[PDB]
Order: structure tokens, then C-alpha cells, then sequence
């Protein structure tokens, strides 16, 4: 009887993140880029 | 002169085959081989997640 989990199958889990879009490598918008996108 | 077949009976020296899935009959002599040395673990994976099949 074992039990496996995305984690365990080198998988990304439902609900996770990405690392935040910088000048060199994309992913997903900052609070603060959003915020300053919204104010201009 | 009457001999085995003219009466419709088997030979004194015969033989009756291996058993089929579906058949009787005696047993190959690699089934002799294996079965001696047969063994009763066989393992596996029982359950998984609560599920089975």
C-alpha cells in the first residue's frame, strides 16, 4: 500500500505558482508591475 | 493371430498426452522440472490509493 502525490511524481501540484516574470526570464506579473500598470 | 488393435484396446506401452488448459492427461517433463522448485512468494502491489484492479 503505498500513496503518490504530484510532488512524488516529480510534478507540478494543482495549485502552485510560477516564478515571477523578470528581464531575463518570463513567468507570471508582480503585485507591483500590476499596481504600476493600473496607476499609468 | 490377435493383438491389441483387432480386439479395439490400447497397447501395453502408450501414452496419453500432456494436460491442456483444457484437457487431462499426464505432465510435460519441463512441468515436472518446475513444479518441484516452485516456489510460493510471488509478491506484487496489493493496493494502490485504495484502488485495485
Amino acid at each position: 500500500i503505498v500513496d503518490l502525490f504530484a510532488s512524488d511524481l516529480d510534478a507540478a501540484e494543482i495549485n502552485h505558482t510560477h516564478a515571477e516574470a523578470t528581464t531575463t526570464e518570463s513567468g507570471f506579473l508582480s503585485i507591483d508591475d500590476k499596481e504600476k500598470l493600473d496607476a499609468i | 493371430l490377435l493383438d491389441a488393435e483387432d480386439v479395439h484396446a490400447a497397447k501395453k506401452s502408450h501414452t496419453h498426452e500432456v494436460a491442456t488448459y483444457t484437457t487431462d492427461g499426464f505432465m510435460s517433463s519441463f512441468d515436472k522440472q518446475k513444479i518441484d522448485q516452485l516456489v510460493s512468494p510471488e509478491a506484487g502491489v496489493t493496493s494502490i490509493n485504495g484502488k485495485t484492479g
